[PDB]
């Protein structure tokens, strides 16, 4: 007999939470909340930035509350610190499925999305691409201005569910952003 | 467990655990051997606390074994009593475990939707799970008893 | 002939197969 | 994921059991052990940063790894390197805190060896860099702790080679 | 999506033909058979509900499937199980009006059969409460559309085989 | 708290505490009789636990106090003193508690960026705190010391 | 937020001060009432929605309230009303818990006298749901917690008017 | 991405290396034709919309890609067609200015192969909207340009075949 | 280098480059043999300056090469000077690039990471740099002096 | 500007200006007085451009100027000369500026919008700028000639 | 082929064939049409499936491509991705007959003695057509998939 861990796990509704901010709320709340932005967003698997790109009165505006999380989030999508590590390098049409996971925490819905975000990185660039995201139907109504985004593992739309296992949480990051000094390889011991 | 819980706190913060936290697992493990005896008791009398369930249910709410009831009938009762049977078992495993997690993804969620499907009556179910609660206890020390019973409201919370 | 394969001295973004030939090794001056 | 306390349920359940005595002897056997795993999980936790440069210098470092041509040569890859082995005790502290190693296999090891194979990532001179933590942690945390400490850095380097 | 009429439309687009003879004969064909689409529709939506109920007494509950080991264990998998069963009876519903099958491929088997290999949905179970709902529909719907609302439940499960 | 820190995660699910997140509650509310003794302990002792503190530290680390050593001279060592004494204090706080909570966001978030303007050295008011731990754990019973030294590694832990 | 315990810390705190022996009889109440607080806790949780339906047929139900014309008319808006009394009902509990009213003022309070007044939503007739359900309240919670819960819920209630 | 001059630096990096006779001949080789790869790329983007309509007109339109059938059939393709054209033609005038292809392969070929064949769009048909592109630009850059524009045309086309 | 990062502003924003973006370009190029002779008069006096530099900093800071210094020792001291050979090499990578692209993939990012595990004082690393920028200086005329003394402080700006 | 560009790209990044940024803003203001120089010769011949510009369209497309044409008549074709006349000014602008901020927020964000109101073909408007360069080229030394030739092919680049 | 192996069966009885062998031949007309779309998309991505081969190789066998290894080198290692090459083209000529037949006699009979010849170690170049399966079937159907699988399965079998 199958055990609950055998359908849909159970491990993946305990993992993902939903943390909003409360205004007049607490530091620690207010950074744990806010260091989940950062883990989804840019990926940082380890959820904290060593003092990098972090958000030099970025913090100071989303808590504040003179921005709302779904501002903060939209800022953080163009800016050069995810240009660089998500876009550096990559042809036109797997960075288009990797800002959609990060921001809708999934992958490209069918063969006519292909297209929408594929010439709107053509023509407008990438600061438009972010933003066409972060205001679509589907952006609202699951996380709305508040609700910092988690990844979702979506039943409806047909393949989705197992494409969205797929590209995040079963397939991780390769391929460094940096194109500065190639790693050499003939190199895999450590013998003294 | 209480660990299940109190890890993955830990982890969604991507951290070590806390004082706190390390001793709460520290007070939990202590009252083990104990917990593990409240769950004896319970089982033992198994299907004595679950008839004698099954009558006070009835009582309180007939209509369910009637012409028009979800439960009438030989064996639209056996299932009744099954699935109180059901989650008397649920309710020692949560006792054994100090949460509800194993409780939560085996018995309610989900648990609005079937029943809801199968037009069982749900909130007379409630004081049925209630009613285990009578019984059971009258089977337990003070402080085992009180132990015993927050497990038993909280299917009574989540149920409803 | 083998001038097709040849153009895979270019690697991946950053993949080359083992040790960059003659590689300088100042510790022993330092 | 799962822990002790929690596998013993989910593997119940699968069968539809209750708790009988066989169960009950195991969670025992966790509760039991409880209290030492958090003092070690703060030895570790408080002493995190020590351990991974002490690991560091016994297995990484002074060595072609960190020369030109090596996988932890510029600040950028020495960077990634120490970064993951704080992964691998951060992670490895809280298997051994559940006392289950099931989240070492949903979150650290799924994909790794192939991802590392894809950058190049040097496996032997990884696992050398685990078994040096753990040589550092067993020292740190005493009698009481070092074995079920161990296991899980074990664990960690029997799962990538 | 394509409908009966749209699939003709877009076969002379693609030769850029003005609609002729055996064109005309087609969209006849459909419209011809229109009403008695209308009518089974709305017979199903209002008995939607009991169909479900009756295709998974004949088909799925009372068995190993909703046991401890089996895919419709707890109310979480019951639950999604019914869910998908409404899927399919709500969109064969929408082919059977439109004349095609080509939303059943586009909304719903594209990549179906995958994910449910992936979470180890039994997919011949699941063939059984799509055919024991079509053995509903064609009861209730009557000697008029029996025929064409069954061809789109049997699109569905030899889909998925 | 353990309070605050239970419920805040409580809220988060929109869900009602549970079984396993009042265990932990009842457990501090016992503890916390035994935790207000040892902060009052601890806090009779003060000035010799920072006095015998500051001893230790300048012994294993006389560096701070010489030329280039950011505690060097008399009055740059009665600021550092100083700071042992309010250290000690957020440990006080944090063991009455039960959760460490409220010192965090007094003394440890932001330190990093504070001891780097004023040029201290960080890891040398980590071992300040050992020295602490070692002269305060020397007036309390085994079970107490054990409760309270955790509170210290944690500062220890969090100055890295 | 801030309970009985971390509101002492705090006013401690900002004056660097040791918690002295006054300070100290403060803390031994709340550990006093611990064991009440939560077994009271416990059985408001399993009968909230009994006693929801009794908070609300006394106070805002039988009325113009749910007639057309009023603010609970329509299956959306009555959803919403009670929807809203579950949060009061939950977070006077948090506050009663905690023994600290910030959480009400923090969560629950601020700007929603203006949101009501903006959305048309009946303030006074809202007070009435709230000094209901303190009302059921203080009869199932016995003697020994009666005042203590009572106090939360008017907080809620002059927080509104 | 890297250009020349970057080409040379990971290069030397990667041994540690400072850079040396070898290498300083090799960025000369690229500062010195550095003016004549300015001006052509001022040509090529000042003349980006007519190289595109010459290239269409002698390589693509007036055909069966253009008829029903046809993948550029559709003012929906044909707009996705010459839209793509566009990105060819900008990004082989960044890999000339860079005087490396390096970026053709990151932003450009990668995964574009089976793209196309999953698309259906036809590659062969793209190869001489590449190459009439190239003889357009060989023509309006002169002397001075064209073998250094025209490699990086070759390499995008012989990068799809 | 002044390529790479006009470039990837280029496509960043979808378009072709400015006339500015044109004219640095040309600037640049123009300067190719000035800059290429700036570094190997650099790199052919590689040794010299960075023994002058490490004679600089070891009389500002007697310490780092003292009992509790990061630098103290023999071989200790020969991985510093190595780390000062690896940054002027980086240095005339910049130089003839016209920008930091390089430099700062290689030994800026994570720098802070690397040096504090190993537990190297930063600043004095800073230090070492001005030294180096003080030699290098003394060997090239007045204009090509200040083009590399630009990129000497950016480095010293980047461990800060 | 030059310098807005800079600066703009830098507080965005949270940080000072690079080297790079530093050394083109000097290289900027080394050519102010030139750049000066060719904004003043153009400005000072601006009405014999706008028309020479004015013939060498209307003889290329003499229908624009024909029943059907958008700028047929006399005051269809005084207003076409206007909109020659504001783009040289555009264009004196962004010479000063070294680059096209201003050009760009004044007259082509917007201009495909405004102009398929009005129903003007673009691409005669991009064949007047050209027909501006040649006039305003003949008047300019080569250098001049070729730095002012950049912001005119923009523009024509804009209209596209 | 199939038609090849069941022929030669025939006339080695020399008697004409019989139902069955007949049956195989009708499967494998339908199969080759399939089969033959299989061999020409795999020819499609050639260059591709090699090249990712070849890094797939060099990972998990560093040693071929080191000091002592039978593909040390650029043109040693040009070499083997030429014969990686070789092996993929044998395997769309065993698909589209759809018995392996042809490849056998073109480059599995006499390969060890012409590889042990070379001193290539015959095991790692087994792991380089796993590696091509890797590649070559992740752009292929499932059905389709698994029919290529056999021949690369195959070929990894004979060199053994
Ligand atoms: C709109 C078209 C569409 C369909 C059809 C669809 C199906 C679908 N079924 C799913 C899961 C599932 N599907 C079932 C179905 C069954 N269990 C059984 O034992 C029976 C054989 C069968 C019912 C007859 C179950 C039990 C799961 C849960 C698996 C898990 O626990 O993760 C999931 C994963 C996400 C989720 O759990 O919701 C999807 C996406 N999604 C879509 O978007
Ligand atoms: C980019 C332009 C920009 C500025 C300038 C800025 C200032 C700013 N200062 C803040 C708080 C603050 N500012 C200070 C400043 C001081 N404390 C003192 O006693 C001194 C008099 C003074 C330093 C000289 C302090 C202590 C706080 C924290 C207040 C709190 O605890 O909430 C906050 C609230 C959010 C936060 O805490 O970060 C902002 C937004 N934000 C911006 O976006
Ligand atoms: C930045 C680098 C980059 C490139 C190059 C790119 C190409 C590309 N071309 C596409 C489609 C297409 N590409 C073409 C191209 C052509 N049709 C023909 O018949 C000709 C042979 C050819 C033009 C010469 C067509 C017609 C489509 C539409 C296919 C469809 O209808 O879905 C798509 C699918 C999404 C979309 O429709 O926009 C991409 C991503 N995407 C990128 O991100
Ligand atoms: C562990 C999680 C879990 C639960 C709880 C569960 C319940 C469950 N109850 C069922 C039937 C049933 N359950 C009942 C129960 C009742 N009738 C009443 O009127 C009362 C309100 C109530 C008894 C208290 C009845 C009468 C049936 C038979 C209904 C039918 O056959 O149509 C069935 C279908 C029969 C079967 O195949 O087993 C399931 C799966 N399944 C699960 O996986
Ligand atoms: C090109 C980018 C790059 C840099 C810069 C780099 C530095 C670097 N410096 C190291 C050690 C070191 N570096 C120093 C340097 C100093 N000591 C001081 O006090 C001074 C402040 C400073 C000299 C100016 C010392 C003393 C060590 C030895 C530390 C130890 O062994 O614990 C090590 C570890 C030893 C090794 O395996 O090589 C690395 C990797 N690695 C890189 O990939
Ligand atoms: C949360 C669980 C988790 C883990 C463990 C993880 C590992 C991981 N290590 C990576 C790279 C890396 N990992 C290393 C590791 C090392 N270098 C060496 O030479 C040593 C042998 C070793 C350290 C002991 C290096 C150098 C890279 C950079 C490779 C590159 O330059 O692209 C990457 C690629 C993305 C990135 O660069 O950050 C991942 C995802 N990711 C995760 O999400
Ligand atoms: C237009 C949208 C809309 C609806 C539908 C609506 C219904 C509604 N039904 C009510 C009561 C009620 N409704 C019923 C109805 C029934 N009893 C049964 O057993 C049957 C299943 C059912 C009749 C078919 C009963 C018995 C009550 C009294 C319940 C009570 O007082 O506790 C009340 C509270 C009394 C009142 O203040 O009016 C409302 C608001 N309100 C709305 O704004
Ligand atoms: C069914 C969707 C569809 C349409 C509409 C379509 C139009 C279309 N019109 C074309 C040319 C043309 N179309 C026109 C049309 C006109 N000239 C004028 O001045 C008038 C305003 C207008 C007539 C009312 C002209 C003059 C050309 C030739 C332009 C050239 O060769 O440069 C071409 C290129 C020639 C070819 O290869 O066929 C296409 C594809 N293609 C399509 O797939």
């Amino acid at each position: 007999g199958q055990s609950v861990e055998v359908g849909v796990g159970t491990l993946r509704r305990q993992l993902e939470h939903i943390y909003r901010i409360a205004p007049d709320a607490t530091r620690s709340e207010k950074d744990v909340a806010i260091n989940a932005i950062y883990r989804q967003v840019l990926d940082v698997f380890a959820g904290i930035p060593p003092s990098y790109l972090r958000l030099s009165e970025a913090e100071s505006k989303l808590k504040n509350n003179e921005i709302s999380v779904r501002e903060f989030v939209r800022r953080l999508g163009r800016s050069e610190n995810y240009r660089k590590r998500f876009f550096e390098p990559y042809s036109s049409p797997k960075v288009v499925e990797l800002l959609t996971k990060h921001f809708l925490g999934r992958a490209p819905i069918s063969q006519q999305e292909i297209s929408t975000y594929v010439q709107i990185l053509g023509t407008k660039g990438l600061a438009a691409a972010v933003d066409a995201i972060v205001e679509s139907p589907e952006y609202l109504t699951i996380f709305n201005e508040d609700i910092v985004p988690y990844r979702r593992y979506p039943t409806l739309p047909a393949g989705n569910y197992r494409a969205s296992v797929r590209v995040n949480d079963e397939e991780l990051i390769s391929q460094s952003w940096s194109s500065l000094s190639p790693t050499y390889t003939g190199y895999q011991y450590v013998t003294r | 467990s209480v660990l299940t819980k109190a890890i993955v706190n830990a982890d969604a913060e991507a951290r070590y655990l806390s004082p706190g936290e390390l001793d709460r697992i520290k007070s939990f493990v202590a009252s083990g051997e104990r917990r593990l005896r409240i769950a004896q008791t319970l089982t033992e009398a198994r299907e004595r606390i679950v008839k004698q369930a099954g009558d006070q249910l009835f009582q309180i709410r007939p209509d369910v074994v009637s012409p028009g009831g979800n439960a009438y009938g030989e064996k639209m009762t056996a299932l009744c009593l099954r699935d109180l049977d059901y989650y008397l078992r649920l309710v020692t495993y949560g006792i054994v475990a100090g949460d509800v997690t194993p409780i939560e993804e085996i018995g309610i969620i989900g648990v609005k939707e079937m029943y809801n499907s199968l037009q069982t009556p749900i909130p007379a179910v409630a004081e049925g799970v209630r009613a285990m609660k009578n019984v059971a206890t009258s089977l337990l020390s003070g402080d085992d008893a009180a132990e015993a019973g927050f497990y038993f409201d909280y299917l009574v919370g989540a149920m409803q | 002939p083998t001038a097709g394969l040849e153009p895979f001295v270019r690697m991946s973004r950053m993949i080359r197969s083992g040790v960059p030939e003659d590689r300088e090794e100042p510790d022993e001056l330092w | 994921m799962q822990d002790a306390i929690t596998a013993v349920i989910n593997n119940y359940d699968v069968q539809g059991k209750y708790l009988d005595g066989a169960a009950l002897d195991k969670l025992k056997a966790y509760f039991t052990t409880g209290a030492v795993r958090v003092r070690a999980a703060a030895v570790i936790s408080s002493n995190a940063t020590t351990i991974i440069k002490e690991a560091a210098a016994k297995a990484l470092i002074y060595s072609d790894l960190t020369r030109p041509g090596g996988n932890m040569y510029t600040t950028r890859r020495y960077a990634a390197c120490i970064r993951d082995m704080d992964y691998f005790l951060r992670y490895a502290t809280y298997a051994m805190l559940a006392g289950d190693p099931s989240i070492l296999d949903e979150r650290v090891l799924n994909g790794l060896k192939e991802t590392y194979n894809s950058l190049g990532v040097p496996i032997a001179a990884t696992v050398g860099g685990i078994q040096a933590m753990k040589e550092v942690v067993g020292g740190l945390v005493g009698p009481d702790a070092a074995k079920e400490a161990s296991i899980y850095f074990d664990y960690l380097s029997s799962g990538l080679s």
